[PDB]
RNA sequence: GGAGCCAGCGAGUCUAACCUUGGCCGAGAGGUCUUGGUAAUCUUGUGAAACUCCGUCGUGCUGGGGAUAGAGCAUUGUAAUUAUUGCUCUUCAACGAGGAAUUCCUAGUAAGCGCAAGUCAUCAGCUUGCGUUGAUUACGUCCCUGCCCUUUC
């Protein structure tokens, strides 16, 4: 394509098929959880995860929302943050970047596998407390939350970058090890809820 | 007066100390010209303005 | 009559004006 | 270097 | 030396007694400056 | 009589009111405005973040509200109170003196939100008789004979003192005890119109320089 | 057709900085070494040798956009916050950076006030910005 | 171990700058109670 | 004349006027190319009709937006509201109605702000 | 701590002042916690880096105690350590590099660690062998 | 292994406590077979959770 | 912690020798693995790509990422 | 040579990790930006640490602070009543007394 | 440290000296010579900030922190070596996320960021207005607490 402007050649291979940040495909991403499926939204692909959306209107409106963006509204947090969204874009981007040159799978499926696996299954209420199951949207908003702290926390007084410490973060998440510390605080709250059972 | 904002002016060489001040709050004063006026609050600083 | 009127439950300290302006208002019955 | 039953100096 | 505007009132445990007589005066006989539905 | 404004609706619509403050309020006037959104019984509490005067008049007028209620404050410390009526004013500004919160008490307890009773006191001028009109008709209308709550506004050398009480009627007295806020609100200026109007024209304003404000009474 | 606009505005700058140090004739004051371009800064330029020219670039682009343009401006557009309430730039360096400029013949005085964008500065800029683009 | 010594106050108060300040501060405030 | 149509978009503050004429797919905003808008991260929220519709539509007309007021990313999202409403005026007015609702259809599928104005 | 200066309330010192605040005198003794804290400082385990010391005061405030610290011997100033430590909230080294004595939030267990062995010292509990029960336990955990 | 149950009801006027819902759910595996169960976060019906456990019976919680 | 400031020869060879080995390839991965100053790290790895031992796959300013070639 | 980890310079120990500049600001009277014009008439490199330094870098720097004006550093650049208002205080406050 | 760089609400000089573009001088502050504007016209696109890109620094009470203090360069009066408001350098403290408890908050909302006017109440690094970036969670329940409505039972 000739154009008066010119355009670069990536711009016409993301013509070809929207991509996210024109480097991330949509098509091969499942979610393995049937659970999960109708609360993880990624069936519609976006170029970048700004969108400026409503989704605080309705109950179950941000079911809707692509997760990317909800991962980036998370990573925007504690005050001094507030109201940098450009930054957690572009602090995903370089997440994103890192999960692909660490493991070759596609890293919206690497995020994908983390929140399914940190989703906490089963938790306490108080009446005592006595063991009772989590919603699913529960569990997505949990394991976001719990996903981002850890990499937050991890990286708050440390040489290492938040994209470098939410990149292992999330793939640690994956994988299901131990180290991750969403997996450990999600361990702790179903052992805490099967005392309790 | 040496700094003025429509109706609202800041004075100097009433007082010495902003104690002064403290004690001549809500004063009617006016000017030569027979502009009324009132003693609103005395400045932290300068002292007596 | 005293006992529900926590502004003069209790009330937090300083909320009142009494102490100061009725102790002044001897002095100036004095001069 | 404090050691036993010595005590924290008294000022 | 003058004062210009009059002073903000002071609660005092007097004014207090007096208002709350009248409430209480008001109250005995019922004597209510209500809206009323039309 | 009642005014123009409020003869076509006196006593035929319940009032509809909104309670919010000014931009970035501090946390004490955030809890101000929640007393007087218990004060009145139909009033609602709007954060106002990044709201604009245009903005929020209209929107208030479309939705059907009544009067707006909005707080400023200075250090913490509430300062003026200024109530508008729809669709057309008047709009009335008034200054907070000696201001009493009831988070000021410990173990206070919660608030009983029956239809009051209202009592005006030593309201006898023109002027005087404006301003019970406006606050009248803040509140909702026929409150019940045994109505357990009472709001008063005491006219005292034009400071209006602002108290709420509850009682009980016992065989040889009547007791209240006062709820709370305590706050005295002197009115400084009136237009006929709405508070986003500045250019609507001034009912009365209060002349401070004057020589005998001193000794002037109004209300 | 090539025209300042089509570049980058970074890479523009930069390779015209560059191409201004390496001709070597532009007059650079003094007290380049001493100053710190605001009131607001805290230390001087940490890039001693080159800023001065990276400066001298990007007036005289600003000067290519806008047809005309003061030394007041330039002041405020260069400026930061130090409450923090915006200070001005340091008027002295765009004074000095105006008048090496016009004595390259990049820019020029203008009447009704400022300076213009000199036609040899025009044909100039448009030159770099064609070297720039491959 | 390390062993340290702990650091601390014969008596507690919870220079004279301050002092001159803050009685300004309560002279102040009588004095603008008393003009009231 | 040429033929041209002209359309506004607005998000808070920030507002764009698009001019859509017939010519050689020219796309410029502000009087710069589309590629250098700034910032750099949002570039690709420009890009969304433009990748969305294809360039081949674009190659026959030259396109430029004015843009005033508000933020970066305000102002970002006045061009691509600007951008979409200018093709389908033009497509309107100049090409067949088949192709207008085409363009429509894509649009509003991808998303809805790109036509339709979310005042908040 | 009350304000006299601000002293270590002590059942023999003070008896009036606590009348007038109506707690019962018996329990306000605080040179039981003293003479504790000699000796679980003084202990050979604390100078082998393997003891930390915990203090929950009636009133419900947890004190962290650093094992580096060395109280004072004396009654007095144990106590002038604790009224600077009560308001305070924390005590600095005499060569400032650590906070011997601080404050922590509660819960304890946040605090202890993640595998842990609770016990309570209990004369109606049934007698045990301290060297026998630290044996049988395991070895990661703590006790 | 733990179960999958669509929820087919959303119980009403439970007397349970605030923040949990009582909710009716049928297990994918057999569809005849239904259980109360109660939920911590936001629930509707057609939705898919995953019971740890498959035989303890809902009781109110207070 | 005292990170090493200077480029000394054994480092030199370090860098070299184990660099082509990582995975990810970035200044914290530097700093944490041959315990090297930042600056260094980031000089080093302006270094390790003009000789192509390490491929760049995006570069921001405040974070850079590589591979191995 | 060997890089030097500690040196001595004015009295004072520096430390030869720092950069030059945030090395001699320790310093006294020296600051960020003095360390910085003095580097900067030193002809020494700022981005070298402290113990790269040589000999003649550091005597030249020597002579450099001890002798400003020789090497043209500007000249801008280069650097009971209490007790009496105590007494004022002490009778305003026994007058207000008085009235009180 | 450079570079990129975008708002809105307003205010502003007659028998005066207000907003001030532009030119020159000054490291800065500021000075100086002119100029448009009684104002949708000139200051002004108020080229605001935060914010983005490229660089230095690098887990060290460190290039974070700027309290306290010293020395100078200027403005304002006024005739004192008096203060006053700005800038330059130096000095470089507590502070490593904060106990028991406690307050508020549901969409352009919490929160961050600056610009303007001090227009009879209040306000002077405080009040109000204006604009920019912009979220997490809930939006269901009377189970606990509290407040009501109905039984013209
Ligand atoms: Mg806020
Ligand atoms: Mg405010
Ligand atoms: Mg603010
Ligand atoms: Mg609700």
């Amino acid at each position: 394509v000739v154009l008066a402007t010119p355009i670069p050649e990536e711009v016409q291979q993301a013509q070809t098929e929207i991509k996210l940040f024109n480097k991330w495909s949509f098509e091969e991403v499942e979610v393995k959880d049937a659970s999960l499926v109708d609360y993880v939204q990624v069936r519609q692909p976006i170029f970048v995860a700004h969108t400026a959306g409503r989704y605080a209107n309705k109950r179950f409106r941000k079911a809707q929302c692509p997760i990317i963006e909800r991962l980036t509204n998370s990573l925007m947090m504690n005050g001094r943050n507030n109201g940098k969204k450009l930054k957690a874009v572009r602090i995903i981007k370089h997440t994103l970047d890192i999960i692909n040159v660490l493991t070759d799978q596609n890293p919206i499926q690497v995020v994908v596998d983390a929140i399914t696996n940190t989703g906490p299954r089963e938790d306490t209420t108080r009446v005592r407390r006595q063991a009772v199951d989590v919603s699913p949207l529960r569990r997505v908003n949990q394991a976001i939350a719990l996903l981002t702290i850890g990499a937050r926390e991890a990286a708050f007084r440390n040489i290492k970058t938040i994209a470098e410490t939410l990149a292992e973060e999330l793939i640690n998440a994956a994988k299901g090890s131990s180290t991750s510390y969403a997996i450990k605080k999600k361990d702790e709250l179903e052992r805490v809820a099967k005392s309790n059972r | 007066p040496y700094k003025i904002f429509k109706n609202t002016a800041f004075i100097k060489d009433m007082f010495s100390s902003a104690m002064e001040v403290a004690r001549f709050e809500g004063a009617q004063i006016k000017t030569v010209s027979g502009i009324r006026g009132e003693i609103k609050r005395a400045l932290s600083k300068p002292e007596g303005h | 009559r005293e006992e529900f009127n926590p502004f003069e439950a209790v009330g937090k300290p300083g909320i009142s004006k009494q102490i100061g302006e009725e102790q002044r208002k001897r002095a100036f019955e004095a001069r | 270097r404090f050691k036993g039953d010595d005590d924290i100096p008294y000022k | 030396f003058d004062r210009t505007a009059k002073p903000v009132p002071v609660i005092t445990s007097e004014v207090t007694e007096s208002l709350e007589d009248m409430i209480r005066r008001r109250i005995q006989d019922s004597n209510f400056d209500d809206l009323q539905r039309r | 009589q009642v005014d123009d404004e409020y003869a076509a609706t006196s006593g035929i619509m319940d009032p509809r009111i909104i309670v919010t403050t000014s931009r970035d309020p501090s946390t004490r006037l955030s809890q101000f405005a929640k007393e007087i959104k218990l004060l009145f019984p139909n009033a609602v509490r709007l954060n106002r973040g990044n709201y604009v005067m245009p903005n929020l008049v209209d929107a208030c007028k479309k939705s059907g509200t009544t009067d707006l209620v909005v707080l400023h404050e200075h250090r913490g410390v509430p300062t003026s109170l200024t109530i508008s009526h729809f669709p057309h004013g008047p709009t009335a500004q008034f200054s907070l003196h000696n201001v009493v919160m009831r988070h000021d008490i410990i173990n206070a307890g919660n608030q009983s939100e029956v239809n009051p009773h209202l009592i005006f006191d030593n309201f006898t001028t023109a002027l005087g008789k404006r301003v019970v009109c406006i606050l009248k008709h803040l509140f909702n209308a026929g409150p019940k004979k045994d109505s357990e709550r009472v709001i008063t506004f005491a006219n005292r050398g034009d400071f209006i003192s602002v108290r709420q009480h509850v009682y009980v009627r016992t065989r040889e007295g009547v007791e209240i005890a006062e709820v709370g806020p305590r706050f005295e609100m002197r009115l400084f200026e009136l237009r006929l119109g709405t508070l986003e109007n500045k250019d609507a024209d001034v009912e009365w304003q209060l002349r401070r320089f004057i020589r005998t404000a001193n000794k002037k009474d109004y209300l | 057709g090539v025209s300042v606009r089509d570049v980058a505005a970074q890479d523009f700058i930069n390779a015209y900085a560059s191409f201004l140090q390496r001709q070597g004739k532009l007059e650079v004051p003094g007290y380049v070494d001493i100053v710190k371009t605001s009131s607001g800064n805290e230390m001087p330029p940490q890039d001693a040798e080159g800023w001065f020219y990276k400066r001298a670039a990007s007036v005289a682009r600003h000067i290519y956009m806008r047809k005309q343009v003061g030394v007041g401006k330039l002041n405020k557009l260069y400026g930061g916050a130090k409450p923090y309430k915006h200070i001005d730039a340091s008027g002295s360096i765009n004074r000095k950076v105006l008048q090496a400029l016009e004595k390259i013949g990049i820019v020029e005085i203008s009447p009704k006030g400022g300076r213009r964008i000199s036609e040899n500065g025009q044909r100039d800029l448009d030159r770099i910005a064609a070297q720039t683009l491959e | 171990i390390p062993t340290h010594a702990p650091k601390y106050e014969e008596n507690f108060n919870p220079k004279m700058k301050a002092q001159l300040k803050k009685e300004r501060k309560f002279t102040m405030k009588e004095i603008r109670k008393d003009a009231k | 004349a040429v033929p041209s149509v002209q359309t506004f978009g607005k998000k808070k503050s920030a507002t764009a006027v698009a001019h859509v004429k017939a010519g050689k797919g020219l796309i410029k905003v502000n009087g710069s190319p589309i590629t250098l808008v700034e910032p750099e991260i949002l570039r690709f929220k420009v890009y969304e009709p433009l990748l969305l519709v294809g360039l081949d539509k674009f190659s026959n007309i030259d396109i430029r937006v004015r843009v005033t007021g508000g933020g970066h990313v305000s102002q970002v999202y006045a061009i691509r509201q600007a951008i979409a409403k200018g093709l389908v005026a033009y497509h309107q007015k100049y090409v067949d109605e088949q192709s207008k609702n085409e363009l429509k259809k894509a649009f509003t599928s991808y998303d809805r702000t790109l036509l339709i104005a979310d005042s908040r | 701590t009350h304000k006299i200066k601000y002293v270590l309330l002590n059942c023999d010192d003070h008896q009036g002042l606590l009348k007038k605040m109506g707690r019962d005198i018996s329990e306000a003794r605080p040179d039981i916690t003293h003479q504790c804290l000699l000796t679980l400082l003084d202990s050979p385990i604390n100078k082998a880096g393997k003891l930390q010391v915990y203090i929950q005061t009636s009133r419900g405030i947890l004190i962290e105690v650093n094992p580096t610290v060395r109280i004072p011997r004396t009654f007095k100033r144990f106590s002038g350590l604790m009224v600077q430590l009560l308001h305070k909230l924390s005590i600095r080294s005499v060569n400032s590099e650590e906070k011997l004595l601080k404050v922590i939030k509660n819960p304890i267990t946040d605090h202890l660690p993640t595998k842990c062995r609770k016990v309570t010292l209990s004369f109606d509990a049934p007698v045990i062998r301290v060297q026998d029960y630290i044996e049988k336990l395991d070895d990661d955990e703590s006790i | 292994p733990v179960t999958l149950a669509k929820v087919i009801k959303v119980l009403g006027r439970t007397g349970s406590r605030g923040g949990v819902t009582q909710v009716r759910v049928e297990f994918l595996e057999d569809t005849s077979r239904t259980i109360v169960r109660n939920v911590k976060g936001p629930v509707r019906e057609n939705d898919i959770l995953v019971l740890m456990e498959s035989e303890r019976e809902a009781r109110r919680l207070r | 912690a005292q990170h090493a400031v200077i480029l000394d020869q054994e480092k030199y060879d370090r860098i070299l020798k184990e660099v082509p080995t990582y995975r990810y390839v970035s200044v914290s991965v530097l700093v944490d693995r041959l315990k090297i100053g930042g600056s260094l790290a980031r000089i080093a790895l302006r270094h390790l790509e003009k000789e192509g031992i390490i491929k760049p796959i995006s570069k921001h300013s405040k974070q850079a990422i590589y591979t191995r070639a | 040579g060997s890089f030097q980890h500690i040196l001595r310079l004015l009295n004072t120990n520096v430390d030869g990790n720092i950069k030059i500049v945030y090395a001699l600001t320790t310093i006294k009277g020296v600051g960020r930006r003095y360390s910085n014009l003095v580097c900067k008439k030193a002809d020494v490199d700022l981005h070298k640490r402290a113990g790269e330094l040589t000999q003649e870098e550091l005597e030249r720097i020597v002579q450099i602070m001890q002798n400003p004006t020789h090497y043209k550093i500007p000249a801008w650049f280069l650097n009971t009543l209490a007790n009496n208002v105590e007494s004022k205080l002490r009778d305003d406050l026994e007058r207000l007394k008085k009235i009180r």
